[PDB]
Order: C-alpha cells, then structure tokens, then sequence
RNA sequence: GGUGAAAUUUUAGUACCUGUGAAGAUGCAGGUUACCCGCGACAGGACGGAAAGACCCCAUGGAGCUUUACUGUAGUUUGAU
RNA sequence: GCUUCUAGUGAGAAAACAACUGCCCGUACCGUAAACCGACACAGGUAGUCGAGGAGAGUAUCCUAAGGUGAGCGAGCGAAC
RNA sequence: AGGUGUAGUGGUAGGAGAGCGUUCUAAGGGCGUUGAAGGUCGAUCGUGAGGACGGCUGGAGCGCUUAGAAGUGAGAAUGCCGGUAUGAGUAGCGAAAGACAGGUGAGAAUCCUGUCCACCGUAUGACUAAGGUUUCCUGGGGAAGGCUCGUCCGCCCAGGGUUAGUCGGGACCUAAGCCGAGGCCGAUAGGCGUAGGCGAUGGACAACAGGUUGAUAUUCCUGUACCAGUUGUUUUUGUUUG
RNA sequence: GGUAGCGGAGAAAUUCCAAACGAACUUGGAGAUAGCUGGUUCUCUCCGAAAUAGCUUUAGGGCUAGCCUCGGAAUUGAGAA
RNA sequence: GGAGCUGUAAGUAAGCUAUGAUCCAGAGAUUUCCGAAUGGGGGAACCCAAUAUCUUUUAUAGGAUAUUACUUUUCAGUGAAUACAUAGCUGAUUAGAGGUAGACGCAGAGAACUGAAACAUCUUAGUACCUGCAGGAAGAGAAAGAAAAUUCGAUUCCCUGAGUAGCGGCGAGCGAAACGGGAAGAGCCCAAACCAACAAGCUUGUUGGGGUUGUAGGACUCCGAUAUGGUAGUCUGUUAGUAUAGUUGAAGGAUUUGGAAAAUUCCGCUAAAGAGGGUGAAAGCCCCGUAGACGAAAUGCUGACAACACCUAGGAGGAUCCUGAGUACGGCGGAACACGAGAAAUUCCGUCGGAAUCCGCGGGGACCAUCCCGCAAGGCUAAAUACUCCCUAGUGACCGAUAGUGAACCAGUACCGUGAGGGAAAGGUGAAAAGCACCCCGGAAGGGGAGUGAAAUAGAUCCUGAAACCGUGUGCCUACA
C-alpha cells in the first residue's frame, strides 16, 4: 500500500475528515488501515476477555486506505506519494514539495 | 487372427440380396488354408490364401 | 388433557315438490317449507372420491402368438469350383 | 499336514536343564433385534448352539426356575355401531 | 387543420388495420440520500390495452423523446416448482399391567429408587455367524429426533473404550467356481483353455480355570500348561566301513 | 458359486429373473412418431364464414372447388330487385 | 518484491520478519499407499515372498535398500524327441502394455424408431452405438488426371456451377462433377537394367554405386564439367525477439445536504491517461489502474546468422537391356461411385480364371475404329482445412439465482438405487460489527428496557418484503331466511 505502519496520515473523507494520526496497523489484503483517534467504535464486550466488568470499550476500527493522505513531515501538509530512486533505495517522495517519505 | 499370413486377406462383411433386393448382412471370408511354410528359416503352420499359393513362390515344404 | 395427518376442493349465505333444460338440477320456473350455531348418529343425493373405461368402436397405433399370407433369413442339404 | 522308503544330503547329532524368541488382521456393542433386511425405535423376515422343574411320549400343553419384561400417549365414561 | 350531410358501427372460425405495455440498444434531453426502482393506499385521467399525481414504505438507481432488437404480455395444459389452505383440532398415536411411596428437578402418569403386582421362560432367557459400524462406557444436555411427556434415550455435546505363539483368518490344504504363461479359436473387441494359481461353506492345527475394569479379556493378571524355534551349560555317541 | 434379456430358468402358471416380465433394468438413437386429446399469454377498429361438391386404404384426416378477408386491374355496367 | 506474516477462520497459543519474512515467477529436491502396476496374491488403496547387501538381538524372530510381471527386438549361453539341428530354457538387451478432450481424423463393424401419409425396394444412414489406430491436425497429394474454347498441369479447402445433369417402387426422396473465381502452394525418393565388392552354390544373395520417366525415361556407348543451385536436415552453437514475475506512470480544494460526498455550488488543473474497477451515494484529478515509458537471474518457444549434414549435372547416340504378375483384366457374388444392374464406363472387396510389355499399356461413361490425353499394379511430402479438455487477455442491444452450467453456496455433493445409473435444494445484516455491555421477567427459548447505528419494523430465519393464508381492533350490517 502507499501508506505504511508508523506513517503520519490525514483523513480526507469520512466522519473524521481533517483529523490526523499515526497508522497503528496496516491491512494490505483489505486495503485498510487503523489511525489513532479515528473511526472509534463503542464495543459491547462480555467480560470473558480478562476485563472483570465487561464494559463498553472504545477502539479504533479500520478505514479504507484511500480515505487517508500521508502528511509531508517537512511541511505538515498532506501530499500524494511518488516513487523516485535515491541512493539506489526506492523511496516515497512528496509530490507537492519533493521531500522524501 | 484368421488372416492370410502373406497377403492380409481377412473376413469382411457383404450383403445378401434377395430377388426382392432385401438386404441382410453376411460375412465374406477368404479361402484360407493351414499350410506349412518356411517363415524366416523355420517351418510353421500359418493361414495362407489359395491365391497366395497359386503362383508357387510360397513354400510347401 | 397431549400430539396430529390424508384423499378431496371453481367461488359458495349449499332446502322440498312438480316442472324445465344437453331429454335424471342444492343453484333455472312456479309453488311449498325453513329462526341463528353446533354435537352424536345414518348413508338417499351431490350422475360422491379413487383410476384421461379394461367392455364397445376408431388410429392406414403398439406388442406377443399362428400358418399351406408376403418377402427374407440362421440352419440343413445337393452340385460346381 | 502326517507316517514310511530309499535316492540324495551329511559333520555332527540327541537328551536334560537354564535363559530366551514367536509377525499381520479381527476381537467394542446390538444380534428371534429400537443398533440386521423391511423408507419408521414397523404385529413381517433373519443360519447355528445351549434351552431347567411338576404333570407329560414330548422341545406339546398349563403354571413356574435361572434370567428377562411391564413394550414411548394417557384420564374418564361404560351410548349407537 | 377542421366543418357539414347521409349512411354505417352483434359476432365464433378466420382475414385486415391501428395501438397499449414489458426488457434491452443508440442518440438526445432529464430525474435521483432535498430519496431511484420496487411495495402499499387513494374519491385520478384516457375510447381500450393502460397513464399520471399525492401520502406511507423503501434505500439506488431510473424515466422521457425518437429510432432499433427482442427469452415481450398467462387463468386454465389431471402443466412444473414453491408457499399456504380445506378436510380438523378430525383420523391416527403400531397387538400387553400396572400401583403407590420416596427422590430428582423450573417442571414428571412417562427419569431414578423401593415395594407388591403382572408377562415370557424350546423364551421375551444364555450364546454366537451374518449384517450394522461407535450404536459400548463415563460425564453433561433437552433445540431437533422419540407418534404424548421427559429431568430420560440406541438422540445431541465432551471425553474414553476393543490388548492373544494357542480363539477365528493370513504366513497350511484343497471343492465348486474363477483367473490363466505359452497355447487353440475368432471382423475388431475378444472367446476358450494347459501348466500354474486363486478360492471354504470342508481338511489340518499348540492352554486352561479363576480373578480383574465404568467400558476388553481362552487377549490383561494369578496359577499351572502346551507348540515351533534360538543361545548356552552338562550328559551321551558320530565323524565319510559315516 | 454357475446360467442374462434376440437371453436365462421353468414337476409348464406366460412362471420367475431385485416390491408391475407375451419379454428386465439403465443410458443412448431421442425433442422417436402421434391424421389423436389437452394447452397456446395485451387492446381496440373494419369485415366476417363453413359444417357443402368432387376425389381419396377415404369417412372425426387431406386436397381442389364453394363460402370469408386483404390488395390490385379493367369494361358498351357485366350484379341485385 | 519492501513490511508485515503463520490459508479458508475466527479465537487463544507459540512464533517468524530490514541478516528482507509472508507473497510472486523460473529452475530443482522430496513425492507414503492404490492404480497399466508389472515379485506373488487380492474383495483397489491390503496381504505374503525370493535373492543380494546392510542393520537389530547372545541368537532366532525384527528392520532397511535394491532386484525379480508379461510379450516384443537383438545378442549370448545352454539345450528335446533326433544325427547335425530346431524347438524349448536362462540371462542380457530393446520396446510396448494404461489414461485421455464427452471435440476434431482415418478405418473395421453397423441399428431402429422415422419418412414413403400402410409397406418389403428406398428412406432415416453409413447416421447412433461399439472397436481399432492416430496426429496436432488427420486424410488427400505430384496425373495410367481434367479435357476437347484448345488446352490445363500434384493435393486440400472456400465461392460458383445447381437443386442443374442425373439417380429414383421415376414414389418419398437422393443429388454431382468439370470449367470459372479464390485461400494456399513444393515437390521428392525407391524397384529394374547396369557397375563394383564380398559371401555362398557360370548364378545367387548382401552391401555400395547407378537410376527414376510420357514433348518417353534410364541402363548402355561417346564425348565434358567436378561446378552451380536447393532443402519439408541437427536439443550444432551465437544472436535477437518473445512467453512465464515486475517497475514507473499527470492533475482538487473548498462550499451546501448528509451518518458518510465522489452529489451540489464555486472557482482550478490534467490528459499520448475522460478504458474499467474500488472507495461510507454518482470521482478524469482519493485508491487500483489506464495512455505512455521501462524491466529478466532462470526456463521455455520463435526467427534469423553461422556451422555442419543432405541433396543438385550438359549434349549427342539407339544395336541391345530395364521401366513394379498372380498384377492389369475377365467370369461369378457383393460394395463404392449423386448413379438403386442399369445400356454402366470409373474404384474397391471375396472367389475362380488370367495379359501385354514401348511395334507396348491405360483412359476419354456399354462397345469398336480413329484421334487426343496419360504411363497403373512402389513409397514420402509443408501450406491453405477440422476441432478446443486446458492456458492468457478480452468481447456481448447474452443470464442475473425458478434465470444462467446440474452445480454462483464444500455439487455430481446430499439423497435414491444391489448395480449400471438417477440427482436436488440452498446467494444479499451493515459503510463499518460498531453482532445489542448492563438491567428486568423466564429453567431456557424469547421478550422489555438500556445501548450500537443514519436506520434494528437493518438483530443474524437479518436488503426490499407482494399474494395466498392466519390473527387483533371496529365504522356499518346480520338470528322468518
Ligand atoms: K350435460
Ligand atoms: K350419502
Ligand atoms: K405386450
Ligand atoms: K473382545
Ligand atoms: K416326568
Ligand atoms: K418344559
Ligand atoms: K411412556
Ligand atoms: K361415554
Ligand atoms: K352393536
Ligand atoms: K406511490
Ligand atoms: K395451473
Ligand atoms: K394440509
Ligand atoms: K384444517
Ligand atoms: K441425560
Ligand atoms: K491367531
Ligand atoms: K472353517
Ligand atoms: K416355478
Ligand atoms: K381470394
Ligand atoms: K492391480
Ligand atoms: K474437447
Ligand atoms: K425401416
Ligand atoms: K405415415
Ligand atoms: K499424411
Ligand atoms: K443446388
Ligand atoms: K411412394
Ligand atoms: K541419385
Ligand atoms: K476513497
Ligand atoms: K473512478
Ligand atoms: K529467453
Ligand atoms: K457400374
Ligand atoms: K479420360
Ligand atoms: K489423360
Ligand atoms: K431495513
Ligand atoms: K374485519
Ligand atoms: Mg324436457
Ligand atoms: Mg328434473
Ligand atoms: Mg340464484
Ligand atoms: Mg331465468
Ligand atoms: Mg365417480
Ligand atoms: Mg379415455
Ligand atoms: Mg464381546
Ligand atoms: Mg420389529
Ligand atoms: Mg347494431
Ligand atoms: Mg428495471
Ligand atoms: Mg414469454
Ligand atoms: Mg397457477
Ligand atoms: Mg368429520
Ligand atoms: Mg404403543
Ligand atoms: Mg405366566
Ligand atoms: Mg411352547
Ligand atoms: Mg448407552
Ligand atoms: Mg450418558
Ligand atoms: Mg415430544
Ligand atoms: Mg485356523
Ligand atoms: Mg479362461
Ligand atoms: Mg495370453
Ligand atoms: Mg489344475
Ligand atoms: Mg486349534
Ligand atoms: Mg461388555
Ligand atoms: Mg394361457
Ligand atoms: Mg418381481
Ligand atoms: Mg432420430
Ligand atoms: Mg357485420
Ligand atoms: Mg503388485
Ligand atoms: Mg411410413
Ligand atoms: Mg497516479
Ligand atoms: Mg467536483
Ligand atoms: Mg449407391
Ligand atoms: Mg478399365
Ligand atoms: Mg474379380
Ligand atoms: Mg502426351
Ligand atoms: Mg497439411
Ligand atoms: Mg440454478
Ligand atoms: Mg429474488
Ligand atoms: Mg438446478
Ligand atoms: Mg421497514
Ligand atoms: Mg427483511
Ligand atoms: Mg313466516
Ligand atoms: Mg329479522
């Protein structure tokens, strides 16, 4: 996927549009990703999971990878990714500014 | 098979035709005889058509 | 009290007599009788159900059988080669 | 299989005792059946063995022994048929 | 474009004409989360097939115009498939004895225990071949199955259970029959058949009694045996007129 | 264990050959053929029959003619009363 | 190839991965047992051996690996009646043995219903079925041809000829061919004469040479050139391309509505890319892509190039020799030819008889003469043609779950049948499980709240949710018909 675990991304569509977070996990086969503080769901858990009250747990649910744009670390703005060869290492380049990753 | 060892003659099918031209299937067989011939240096009894023996170039040892 | 089918079934608020009519009508005509809903019984009718009558006839249908029917033919036999 | 006979084969044989070796498959359970064949936990069908006592010719019959069973809807009522 | 006048306008088989609606294609022009199709309701319009417009439901698509192509229109075929009725709360619930006490449990005529009663007993007992193939045991379960019920079950769930030199089968034997090297025969395919085999329902063949587990036992264990063979020890006698 | 459908087997009944045997079952030829029965789906408008003759292995089938319908041509108007 | 991965399938558990995992493509290794099966047996997936070597145990028992079917081809060795032999026998060697793609090809064998308005000729058909053999294609093919415009110059297939000529209980029906126009094109090797060598009993075989045909050719005898051209040869390399993984690949933000925007409005931009798919509704500019550019360690496949191999002589002479025999052909009986015995040529099968041979032989639809055209009884041969179980990329005024494959779903399954064989039903929560914590009645099932959600009368028998059918409420009516 064009987005990777640990990337800083901005949500461009959804209820959490314009939120920004780190990718906690990527699901390449599903084209989905989890972003901190995005698409939180209230889950009604029975206490069979070592939580001796059960409670309603707040977790992040995956969002489609096309709803997220990687943030330009040098610029703080979301940008599309290009693949240019640097040092013979194929890397992602910010289409907007030319920064790497 | 019941086949002439030298010329390959064998049983085939023909038609009986009546005067009314009714057609029924018949067999038509060659005139095969058990003959002792010198096949590749050895005598042996093989089927041979009377036609193959007509010329006299086939052994009759 | 529990459990729970089936054949059948165009819709049916589904009487009697005489008559009528595809000539034997619960349903048409005339008249007569009959408050509404059931339960246990009986089978006269619904030409009741079941089976596209087996009898009968028909189809230039089928099948099995017979023979001095026709035409063939396995087999058998006789001659030529 | 076994027992004999020589032909062949033979350098070793046998006895006693001691120690030791011996593979694969089946081996549950039902089986006059609710567990098999009958579409059913179906009044049918299913080879062979054992199959007790009294009376008795008897494995008949009636009641019983060892043993097994009360059987997969019941409660009333005590009409017709 | 229409108007007037006269006349005509029942109809099966059937001929002719002109249309309605369905799906798709093309172009154009449009409508849709401010709610498409579909569903449902309404007192709406047209000469007919049929067409709108609203409310509700619904949640994504779909009209209109012109032309094109069609798996294009259903009420009947003892039509096919599905669903659901009627008969009905009706027939039936499959050959027979049960009763009560106590228990278990949310719940018991129906499960457990007890007692008496009753039934089979050349059997409804005890074995075993076949067949079945886990139905066996233990602990749970009560949706479905069980012709009622169910706390129970040959059902469901979770675990477990089948131990042999001697039993039966193979490493033994052959019968019927079958297969069949070469072989014989035959349009093909193949048919038959000798040697040689396969093949029991028969022949041959070494252990028994008791005990033991919830479930296996001539299989495990105890005691006491037997059959084939192996290694070693001692004892005898034979080494090629052996 | 043997005999298999143009067959087998039959103390013989058209008897049996996997719950229908004058000739099993299955698949295929195959959408056999069916002058027979049944079925054949929207609308309106115009017109509208026949159930006869002849021939027919023809008689509940068919063919030509007659009768219906649509289109067309044309004449000293040939039709009807 | 570059960050996750340990399939469907979650769950826990335990792990792997920048020393490059999972994944992707090429090439290898492993590949139990059954099955042609093939050491022997057998009721497939089991059982039981021999021989050799190794291993286990003190040893027997046990284990491992290898070899061992049948027939064929060739060689060797043994070796009967039986003298030499031969057969048999043992070993080695060599090659088949089965399956398919339910298709296409050739061949053997070969129906019936049916049509003829009956039915035996005929038709259905040389079809279905069975069997053999194949090959990627097969078959056919290099004139004993087609003709008679005068000529054409192997075969195959397409158009046409033509529903013509014909065949036919002259019924029903069956039904050409050549010419003409196209696709594609390609030609070659033997036998014999003769020569040489060898072996054998002057010929009589083996080998090599020679030779290949119809305006006749060749042998042979003369001279004369050892050139020039061609190829339907080979795991001969080299090279390029190509298939089988991939890399790169432009351009949008706000605003209104909404749970969500891609819808809307506003201004922008990109286009060799406005094919298509996905994304919380309908996106050229968010994602995968697309146009375009680019990429191969390995293994195939193809084309060249090179190598090597294999073919390729002109002219003049006829004295003699050769040019496919039990063949051609004929009688008889069948069959194939569109052609049903017919006036029936041409081709073939069975049976019997049976030629000529260059001054020859065959055909020109009985037959003869003349003329013309060809040269059988030997073989091979690419392309144009047929088909698609599979593979890759696509297409559709094709289907959209009673359709479309029987099968969208764990289907040739469940189920039925002794067996061959017959053969189903069954797709959809939501954008995301966020699949209803907790409470309440209940043994549970199931409900009621509370929550999640845009919506749960979307709660899993989950989108929509028609009708039959079943029920609850009640505006009006109903117990003399
Ligand atoms: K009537
Ligand atoms: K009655
Ligand atoms: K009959
Ligand atoms: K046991
Ligand atoms: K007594
Ligand atoms: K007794
Ligand atoms: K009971
Ligand atoms: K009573
Ligand atoms: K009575
Ligand atoms: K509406
Ligand atoms: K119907
Ligand atoms: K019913
Ligand atoms: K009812
Ligand atoms: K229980
Ligand atoms: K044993
Ligand atoms: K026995
Ligand atoms: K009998
Ligand atoms: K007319
Ligand atoms: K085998
Ligand atoms: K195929
Ligand atoms: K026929
Ligand atoms: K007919
Ligand atoms: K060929
Ligand atoms: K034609
Ligand atoms: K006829
Ligand atoms: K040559
Ligand atoms: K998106
Ligand atoms: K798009
Ligand atoms: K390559
Ligand atoms: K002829
Ligand atoms: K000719
Ligand atoms: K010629
Ligand atoms: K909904
Ligand atoms: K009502
Ligand atoms: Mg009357
Ligand atoms: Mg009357
Ligand atoms: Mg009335
Ligand atoms: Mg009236
Ligand atoms: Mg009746
Ligand atoms: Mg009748
Ligand atoms: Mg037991
Ligand atoms: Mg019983
Ligand atoms: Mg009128
Ligand atoms: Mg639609
Ligand atoms: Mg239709
Ligand atoms: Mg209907
Ligand atoms: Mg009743
Ligand atoms: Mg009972
Ligand atoms: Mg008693
Ligand atoms: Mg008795
Ligand atoms: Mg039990
Ligand atoms: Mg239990
Ligand atoms: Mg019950
Ligand atoms: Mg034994
Ligand atoms: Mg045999
Ligand atoms: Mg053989
Ligand atoms: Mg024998
Ligand atoms: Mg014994
Ligand atoms: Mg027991
Ligand atoms: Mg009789
Ligand atoms: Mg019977
Ligand atoms: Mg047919
Ligand atoms: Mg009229
Ligand atoms: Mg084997
Ligand atoms: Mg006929
Ligand atoms: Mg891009
Ligand atoms: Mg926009
Ligand atoms: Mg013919
Ligand atoms: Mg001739
Ligand atoms: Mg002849
Ligand atoms: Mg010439
Ligand atoms: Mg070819
Ligand atoms: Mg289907
Ligand atoms: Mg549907
Ligand atoms: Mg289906
Ligand atoms: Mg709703
Ligand atoms: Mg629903
Ligand atoms: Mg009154
Ligand atoms: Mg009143």
């Amino acid at each position: 996927m064009f987005v990777k675990k640990g990337d800083k991304v901005k949500v461009i569509t959804g209820k959490d549009k314009n939120k920004e977070g780190v990718v906690l996990a990527a699901f390449p086969k599903q084209d989905k990703v989890i972003v901190e503080g995005v698409n939180v769901v209230k889950k009604h858990q029975k206490p069979n999971q070592a939580a001796p009250q059960g409670g309603i747990l707040e977790v992040e649910a995956p969002i489609h990878v096309s709803n997220v744009m990687v943030i330009d670390p040098s610029n703080g703005e979301a940008t599309k990714v290009a693949f240019k060869e640097v040092d013979g290492k194929k890397v992602r380049v910010s289409k907007k500014t030319g920064e790497v990753l | 098979a019941k086949v002439c060892y030298f010329t390959g003659r064998k049983t085939s099918s023909g038609n009986n035709r009546s005067h009314a031209m009714n057609s029924t299937k018949r067999t038509v067989k060659p005139n095969l005889q058990k003959v002792r011939v010198l096949i590749d240096g050895k005598p042996k009894k093989v089927w041979v058509s009377t036609r193959a023996l007509k010329s006299g170039k086939i052994e009759r040892v």
